């Protein structure tokens, strides 16, 4: 499949047997990573907030109190005690049953 | 809180309760470890107020408690001017010694302007508070949570008597029967979007509680939101 890469714009071709797809980065969105991924289509792929920029191209982010982790979409809590978690029923590797 | 079901200890680590002539009087949402915020309405002339932080059970004493005592209450920059009185009703109170956070002391989240509306506009929040627990007696002595759908302007308008501008929206249920309330009030309203809770509401007022056919409704932090930001920056 993966045989020079369908993914552009630096994504990502796990190939399969049958199908194969694209795991595909920040700033890009659609099937090969073709084009553009933008605040109303899912998000932005942000896990918080996305907004826009000067270009169209995209910028995701936080809440005072959490860090965009460095593949910028999701974003890992960067103080103790984060905001608006609850924190009893998951420390340290449980969930709500 | 009438119609809600019990809550859990230590899920809800924003619910400051708001400690003053009568004891339980309002709610109040950990905008962070030095300052929570409340309705205006909660703000008396004479009154000197102590929030309690990790309150669960109000008939009995658990060391998640942490009381502080109001070193000073701003609120906003149109609260009332002797005029409807009950518009943004929204404050912060700074707490005098900084509250030690932890798993039954954490802040709920202060989203911007744009997405705490968006949070807000998904349609059912989780409102908590030791609040009445049935239309005009018995207040909540263990922590009470209900969950509130989004009720349209269109509608809700059609049931008040009063003026419902901008600054507030309803929620509650059309067939009535569970309500926030007087003793709630200030208490949080939050949706979650996927752990992450955001604050979109004061739990405020409402033609009297859980009334079949009257809603409650609540503040639209979406637009003190900055200025929610603005005061607290410890940074
Ligand atoms: N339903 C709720 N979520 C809720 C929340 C807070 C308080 C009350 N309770 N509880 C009770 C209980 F005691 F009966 F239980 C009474 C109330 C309550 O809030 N009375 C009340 C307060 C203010 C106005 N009012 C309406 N529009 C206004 C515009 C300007 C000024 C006041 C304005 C009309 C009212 F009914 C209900």
């Amino acid at each position: 499949q993966c045989e020079p890469n369908p993914c552009l714009n630096g994504g990502l071709c796990k190939d399969d047997i049958n199908s194969y797809e694209c795991w595909c980065q920040v700033g890009f969105e659609g099937k090969n990573c073709e084009l553009d991924a933008t605040c109303n289509i899912k998000n932005g792929r942000c896990k918080q907030f996305c907004k826009t920029g000067a270009d169209s191209k995209v910028l995701c982010s936080c809440t005072t109190g959490y860090r965009l982790a460095p593949d910028q979409k999701s974003c890992k809590p960067a103080v103790p005690f984060p905001c608006g978690r609850v924190s009893v029923s998951h420390s340290p590797t449980t969930l709500t049953r | 809180i009438v119609g809600g079901e019990n809550a859990k200890p230590g899920q809800f680590p924003w619910q400051v309760l708001l400690n003053g002539k009568i004891d339980a009087f309002c709610g109040g949402s950990i905008i962070n470890e030095k300052w929570v915020v409340t309705a205006a309405h909660c703000i008396e002339p004479g009154v000197k107020i102590t929030v309690v932080a990790g309150e669960y059970n109000t008939e009995e004493t658990e060391p998640t408690e942490q009381r502080r005592n109001v070193i000073r209450a701003i609120p906003h920059h149109s609260y009332n001017a002797t005029v409807n009185k009950y518009s943004h009703d929204i404050a912060l109170l700074e707490l005098d010694e900084p509250l030690t956070l932890n798993s039954y002391v954490t802040p709920i989240c202060i989203a911007d302007k744009e997405y705490t509306n968006i949070f807000l506009k998904f349609g059912s929040g989780y409102v908590s508070g030791w609040g009445r627990v049935f239309n005009r007696g018995r207040s909540a002595t263990i922590l009470q949570y209900l969950k509130v759908p989004l009720v349209d302007r269109a509608t809700c308008l059609r049931s008040t008597k009063f003026t419902i501008y901008s600054n507030m929206f309803c929620a509650g249920f059309h067939e009535g029967g569970k309500d926030s309330c007087q003793g709630d009030s200030g208490g949080p309203h939050v949706t979650e979007v996927e752990g992450t809770s955001f604050l979109t509401g004061i739990i405020s007022w409402g033609e009297e509680c859980a009334v079949k056919g009257k809603y409650g409704i609540y503040t639209k932090v979406s637009r003190y939101v900055n200025w929610i930001k603005e005061k607290t920056k410890l940074t």
